[PDB]
């Protein structure tokens, strides 16, 4: 909590006291991580529609408003807006064991984890993905098309 | 075939985060996300 | 602009077709491409969506090239001077061009932005200043917190 303080730095007198008060909202939030205020907004319906994150203590509580830097920070790597890491997680194998995944929702959320991809990475992932493709469509001939 | 199954559009999705976080340190760190996720997924990153 | 590389083997095809920009849409790879060409993800694209327009009431928009050439030309003025999209929007606010959409202008009124925009952006070289350190000082939004 005080490496959060000392992140927000001059900002924080009137974050801590709006904090202190039951009052504190997202938008001022935002705005001392020159952040913009939808991406907390989202992370925090994403966390609503998990395990709890009840929608008064989702920034009256500091535990609440640690979930949603979390989520903020795996945004953050992925570089994709946190409704796209919902459906990632619903992905499992064991979690929706009722209601097994088609094959056009891996698509959809493989899609949505390479838009986020810059150069470097898109060169050597469309290296990686023809040289598997090539054995996969390789042995798959061989067996029963030849 | 004695080596397969292949799902492309997973072959996809999981060079797409080994290239993003490699060793999941990133994921891992902050456990909450951690605590969603089955440990079942999480073999099926690293390994195929 | 698009479809070098082939997403999918897909190529994005002109129609009038709505593509949803909200950013709870969870859309197809008619999102991908423009997550793709203009560098974004889903969230600035949603800000730049209304900067572009401040009418769309949605993130529904046609599908025709003139919607396309709008997002492209707001995108460029943001990259000709090496800003984000917030970073664009909080300098719309502090020259006071929040109002004004780029859907409809005259092409003298937008060389005019442009030169304000380039001024403003020499004048903050020479300065050496932060856009926060303007927004601070020239807004009219004054928080309310004791």
């Amino acid at each position: 909590f005080a490496n959060w303080v000392n992140s927000l730095g001059e900002k924080a007198s009137p974050i801590l006291t709006a904090f202190e008060n039951k009052t504190l909202t997202a938008e001022k939030l935002a705005n001392a991580m020159n952040l913009d205020a939808n991406l907390l907004e989202q992370a925090s319906i994403q966390a609503q529609n998990y395990k709890q994150v009840t929608k008064e203590n989702t920034f009256s509580n500091w535990q609440s408003i640690d979930i949603i830097l979390q989520w903020t920070n795996i945004a953050s790597n992925l570089n994709i807006s946190p409704q796209g890491i919902s459906p990632l997680i619903a992905l499992d194998y064991i979690k929706p064991a009722q209601k097994t995944p088609t094959y056009a929702q891996w698509e959809n959320a493989a899609i949505a984890l390479t838009a986020g991809l810059d150069t470097q990475q898109t060169h050597t992932l469309h290296v990686f993905l023809d040289e598997s493709r090539s054995t996969a469509l390789s042995n798959y001939y061989i067996g029963k098309v030849a | 075939s004695g080596t397969i199954p292949y799902h492309d559009a997973y072959e996809n999705v999981r060079k797409a985060i080994q290239l993003q976080d490699p060793k999941l340190e990133q994921f891992q760190k902050s456990p909450a996300v951690a605590g969603l996720m089955h440990q079942a997924s999480l073999l099926g990153i690293n390994n195929s | 602009l698009f479809n070098t590389s082939p997403l999918n083997g897909q190529y994005f095809v002109i129609e009038d077709t709505n593509i949803d920009l909200s950013l709870n849409s969870t859309d197809n790879w008619h999102k991908a491409v423009l997550k793709r060409a203009f560098n974004v993800d889903d969230i600035s694209l949603y800000r730049l969506l209304h900067i572009a327009n401040h009418n769309n009431t949605d993130g529904k928009i046609a599908n025709n090239i003139k919607n396309l050439s709008n997002l492209y030309m707001t995108k460029l003025l943001a990259d000709i001077h090496q800003l984000t999209i917030d970073e664009l929007y909080l300098l719309l606010i502090t020259i006071g061009e929040d109002k004004i959409n780029l859907y409809d202008i005259d092409d003298k009124e937008l060389e005019k932005l442009i030169n304000r925009l380039d001024t403003l952006s020499n004048w903050l070289h020479t300065q050496k200043w932060s856009i926060y350190q303007l927004f601070l000082m020239t807004t009219t939004n004054y928080d309310k917190t004791l």
